[PDB]
Parts: C-alpha cells; sequence; structure tokens
C-alpha cells in the first residue's frame, strides 16, 4: 500500500523556523512530482509548490516562494518542506502529496505560540 | 492566477437524496495539449484530502460510480447519485492546467 | 504520467 508518513506535529514560537519531512512509501518519489499544499480552517486550500526529484526543480505559488524551501532525498525516498520566519498565519496543517495529488499525507500541524 | 469558484459553499442533504456541486474557473482549463486538468479532492471530517475525479470525469480507484464529473471550458459539475455516510465531508475542485494550482474554498456536505 | 494526469 502506498503510504505519504508525514513528521509529527510542531509547536514553536514566532520568528523561528521548521523543516517537515515526508516519507514516501509503496513508489519511488523520483517518478513522480511532489507537491506540498497549506491548509487553514477559514482560508481554505492553498498550492505551496512543487518538486522533481529526479532533478531538484523546484516550482512556487508567488506567494511562497519567499516563505517555504522544498527539497527531496531519493536516497531515503522523503521529501522535505522549510519554512522560515513563522508568523500567526503560518499556523497550519502541512500536507505533502504524490503526482497529481492523487494520494496525500496524514499532514503536520504546525502552531506558531 | 486562475480563481475557482464553487456552489454551493454548504450542502445540508438527508441520506439517499443526490447532490450536485458547481465548479467556476476564471478561464478555460482546456490545455493547449487537448486536454482539460480539472480535480475533485474529497476531504472527509478529519480526514486528508484525497483525489477522486480527474480529468474532469474520470473516477480514481475506489470511487464509487455514485460519482460523476462533468462539464467543460469554464464550467464544470459534481453530482452524487445518492448520499451515503461516507460521502460526507468537503469537496475541493482544482485545476492544473494553469500554474499555480489553484483550489475552490470547498464545498460541505452534511445531513 | 509523473503528475498522474492530475496536472500539466
Amino acid at each position: 500500500q502506498v503510504r505519504l508518513q508525514q513528521s509529527g506535529a510542531e509547536l514553536v514560537k514566532p520568528g523561528a523556523s521548521v523543516k517537515l519531512s515526508c516519507t514516501a512509501s509503496g513508489f519511488n518519489i523520483k517518478d513522480d512530482y511532489m507537491h506540498w499544499v497549506k491548509q487553514r480552517p477559514e482560508q481554505g486550500l492553498e498550492w505551496i509548490g512543487r518538486i522533481d526529484p529526479a532533478n531538484g526543480n523546484t516550482q512556487y505559488a508567488p506567494k511562497f516562494q519567499d516563505k517555504a524551501t522544498i527539497t527531496a532525498d531519493t536516497s531515503s525516498n522523503t521529501a522535505y518542506l522549510q519554512l522560515t520566519s513563522l508568523t500567526s498565519e503560518d499556523t497550519a496543517v502541512y500536507y505533502c502529496a504524490r503526482g497529481g495529488l492523487l494520494r496525500w499525507g496524514q499532514g503536520t500541524s504546525v502552531t506558531v505560540s | 492566477d486562475v480563481v475557482m469558484t464553487q456552489t454551493p459553499l454548504t450542502l445540508s442533504v438527508t441520506i439517499g437524496q443526490p447532490a450536485s456541486i458547481s465548479c467556476k474557473s476564471s478561464q478555460s482549463l482546456l490545455h493547449s495539449n487537448g486536454k482539460t486538468y480539472l480535480n475533485w479532492l474529497l476531504q472527509r471530517p478529519g480526514q486528508s484530502p484525497k483525489r477522486l475525479i480527474y480529468l474532469v470525469s474520470k473516477l480514481d480507484s475506489g470511487v464509487p460510480d455514485r460519482f460523476t464529473g462533468s462539464g467543460s471550458g469554464t464550467d464544470f459539475t459534481l453530482k452524487i447519485s445518492s448520499v451515503e455516510a461516507e460521502d460526507l465531508g468537503v469537496y475541493y475542485c482544482w485545476q492544473g492546467t494553469h500554474f499555480p494550482i489553484t483550489f475552490g474554498s470547498g464545498t460541505k456536505l452534511e445531513i | 504520467n509523473k503528475e498522474n494526469c492530475g496536472a500539466a
């Protein structure tokens, strides 16, 4: 069974920087595009960006070109999401997903206290 | 960016009744390559989102055929022939024709 | 089909 296992919830202070991970099981991430999506209870879903683990090419939604950094490691079959300068708004559930948002991870809940 | 407008926003219905959700985009989702990359997600309460429909009408694996996707260009519709307990949650349409990928604000289906 | 038919 294909699984997208994301790291545990992060509770952090305003101004810090977290790094979320997404370990894929049942497929090779280099055969797909790895996506990251942010969700807030009111504002909804927002596409953060996408990475090609085969070469490292990334594409970001302009709203996050500054904030997020998406990396991948094919050896551990894991994709990563790095977030800088977290503010109160960055409080959200962050999802990773394989190509075309076919399957999603359980999401990592970030809280900026 | 492509703005995805879903109507209605909330849908309170009786078990067994049909349902219909509209999804409108600000520009045509027919790609130059000849395919229309409009998709549908379902996110059950407490659950993570999951893709139900891709390429307007294609059902993903495991998705009941009670669901039917239709439409073209900028006007798309998701219909449920009969709402079950497993169909409750939030439905999101989203496009992958133009980047950045954008989502509709979601339609909450409940009883 | 790297995007699994979900996007261009």
